[PDB]
């Protein structure tokens, strides 16, 4: 009954910076207030309790602060492994109700990716569908333009993307591209590129592949 | 006269908090001052039994004397009550509350013990004590020396035992353990009986008093 | 120091009663000082708690939802479970099972769960389960580290799970989020990046388990 506002909803900042977030319930909630973290495919893990209490395991540079109507948690200098989704909890009443969360991602330097091409199984191809997958690994900012070619022809309506999330220790993304055709449509052409332009890249990346080679 | 708590709670004053020595002690009183964000109130983590009853009856008296129910050095000679808490750290080293004791093991014994007050001061004596609750298994043998330990307190209005609930939980001031505070009124006449093998914050000053 | 295993169906039809076990390994289910909660997350939006049990049994529903929801302890399999009947597309959700600690001086009754499980996700939908086909993304095209993966098509629902050579392979793992193709069925790949110098004497397997179809896929990822 008691709702909690957390802000900002998103936020990004460079390793080494400042980073806080507050929290306001909807009435005054004493020191009832603690704090999560949520990493990727993990288990929901409570740092701060009772509005300013560092639970173990919690690195010091975790801090929670305030109380009544107003709670700030700050990380006074960001890490990789600092990713995730923080959320405020009030403990004042039942039952226990969550802010909407905070997702922090990470700013680093500039890193190119990776480019490779995965050409389609000859299993897949009995079954009438062709998937290409064009794959960036491990580069940073997650901003990215990925096109297909096919002989040449610009490809559109017919690829898919995919990004991780942000990894844990180096802060990169990685990124997949699928094209995907009828076999029989896979079958009129011969060349097949993916080209990558990237922040990272002095001039656009193009890997290829002749079918049947 | 009102009665100015200064930075610290109820719980903290009535205790013997280190750091609520700060104050101003004082005989009588109308009303009590606290400010809502005390700072410095019960030192060690837990629970404070029946709070704003507490607060509610020590609202309004007209005498207040402290004094010494177990005094410290005849009361407990079989046990260590010199355990101390970074918790509860005055001026940077490591304390107590100065109206409690944490009796722990000696000569790694922990013996059965039974200690009892009668009021003879014709004023309503307040009396304050702990149960500890240690967050693991190793920490009750280190203590008490007993897996299985109790604590009974048992008045002619009051009747509790008490057995320590003994697991892991969340860190208030890198403490897992808890103590839980509990306080009755002792009628001038009536006698209050403490018997344990373990756990016992035991009282050390209790506080005679009247409301009028 | 304690464990919390959630297991269910992934796929519930609606209007029928979704059933979750927490396995609990570690502590008791019957030490009095816990209690056992659950929690669920629907898509994109926050946290809503379900409610809490004592061993001895005192209980407390999130009025939200009190009319649709029990839950009960299984000494003999140290388990504790959720129940929740009557389900439509509101209730898919990621649900989350947690241990408490009772600490009145700085948490209201049942109200600070402190160790969670990870979470299983409930598809409420009345279309059925489906299982994924898996393909090789072969090494072949490079510069020092090959690149390999399985392609995880055509499944529904959510969501598969994928592990490379049954879990001995983590180092340089990328499992991408699924997209939703225009079939209604989802995809993704699995990519791991390895020295070049093993392509030819180590053996690469990815391990795809789709519990919603009751499925369970392996795949040899051999160079091109």
């Amino acid at each position: 009954d008691i709702v909690m506002t957390q802000s900002p909803s998103s936020l990004s900042a460079s390793i080494g910076d400042r980073v806080t977030i507050t929290c306001r319930p909807s009435q005054n909630i004493r020191s009832f207030l603690n704090w999560f973290q949520h990493k990727p495919g993990k288990a929901p893990k409570l740092l701060i309790y009772a509005a300013s209490n560092l639970q173990s395991g919690v690195p010091s540079r975790f801090s929670g602060s305030g109380s009544g109507t107003e709670f700030t948690l700050t990380i006074r200098s960001l890490q990789p492994e600092d990713f995730a989704t923080y959320y405020c909890q009030q403990s004042y009443n039942t039952p226990p109700t969550f802010g909407q969360g905070t997702k922090v991602e990470i700013k680093r330097t500039v890193a190119a990716p990776s480019v490779f091409i995965f050409p389609p199984s000859d299993e897949q191809l009995k079954s009438g569908t062709a998937s290409v997958v064009c794959l960036l690994n491990n580069f940073y900012p997650r901003e990215a333009k990925v096109q297909w070619k096919v002989d040449n022809a610009l490809q559109s309506g017919n690829s898919q993307e995919s990004v991780t999330e942000q990894d844990s220790k180096d802060s990169t993304y990685s990124l997949s591209s699928t094209l995907t055709l009828s076999k029989a449509d896979y079958e009129k052409h011969k060349v097949y590129a993916c080209e990558v332009t990237h922040q990272g890249l002095s001039s656009p990346v193009t890997k290829s592949f002749n079918r049947g080679e | 006269a009102p009665l100015q708590l200064g930075n610290c709670s109820v719980a903290g004053w009535i205790l013997g908090n280190p750091e609520c020595e700060l104050l101003i002690s004082r005989e009588s009183w109308s009303y009590i001052v606290e400010k809502p964000n005390p700072e410095n109130g019960t030192c060690y983590p837990g629970h404070f039994a029946d709070y704003e009853e507490l607060r509610e009856q020590l609202s309004s008296v007209s005498s207040f004397e402290r004094f010494e129910i177990f005094p410290k050095e005849s009361s407990w000679p079989n046990h260590t009550t010199t355990g101390v808490s970074a918790s509860c750290s005055h001026n940077g080293e490591s304390s107590f509350y100065k109206n409690l004791l944490w009796l722990t093991g000696k000569n790694g014994l922990y013996p059965n013990l039974s200690k009892s007050y009668a009021n003879n001061k014709e004023k309503e004596v307040l009396v304050l004590w702990g149960v500890h609750h240690p967050p693991n298994i190793g920490d009750q043998r280190a203590l008490y020396h007993k897996e299985n330990a109790y604590v009974s307190v048992v008045s002619s209005h009051y009747s509790r035992k008490f057995t320590p609930e003994i697991a892991k939980r969340p860190k208030v001031r890198d403490q897992e353990g808890r103590i839980n505070y509990y306080w009755t009124l002792l009628e001038p006449g009536d006698t209050i009986i403490f018997e344990a093998n373990g756990n016992l914050i035991a009282p050390r000053y209790a506080f005679a008093l009247s409301r009028g | 120091q304690v464990q919390l295993e959630e297991s269910g169906p992934g796929l519930v039809k609606p209007s029928e009663t979704l059933s979750l076990t927490c396995s609990v390994s570690g502590v008791s289910v019957t030490s009095d000082i816990y209690y056992w909660t659950w929690i669920r997350q629907p898509p994109g939006k926050g946290l809503e708690w379900i409610g809490y049990i004592f061993y001895n049994g005192d209980t407390n529903y999130n009025p939200s939802l009190k009319s649709r929801v029990t839950m009960s302890i299984d000494t003999s399999k140290n388990e504790f479970s959720l129940r929740l009947t009557s389900v439509t597309a509101a209730d898919t959700a990621v649900y989350f099972c947690a241990r408490g600690t009772e600490d009145l001086g700085y948490c209201s009754s049942g109200s600070c769960p402190n160790h969670w499980g990870q979470g299983t996700l409930v598809t409420v939908s009345s279309a059925s389960t489906k299982g994924p086909s898996v393909f090789p993304l072969a090494p072949s095209s490079s510069g020092g580290t090959a690149a390999l993966g399985c392609l995880v098509k055509d499944y529904f629902p959510e969501p598969v799970t994928v592990s490379w050579n049954s879990g001995a392979l983590t180092s340089g793992v990328h499992t991408f989020p699924a997209v939703l193709q225009s079939s209604g069925l989802y995809s993704l790949s699995s990519v791991v990046t390895v020295p070049s110098s093993s392509l030819g004497t180590q053996t690469y397997i990815c391990n795809v388990n789709h519990k919603p179809s009751n499925t369970k896929v392996d795949k040899r990822v051999e160079p091109k």
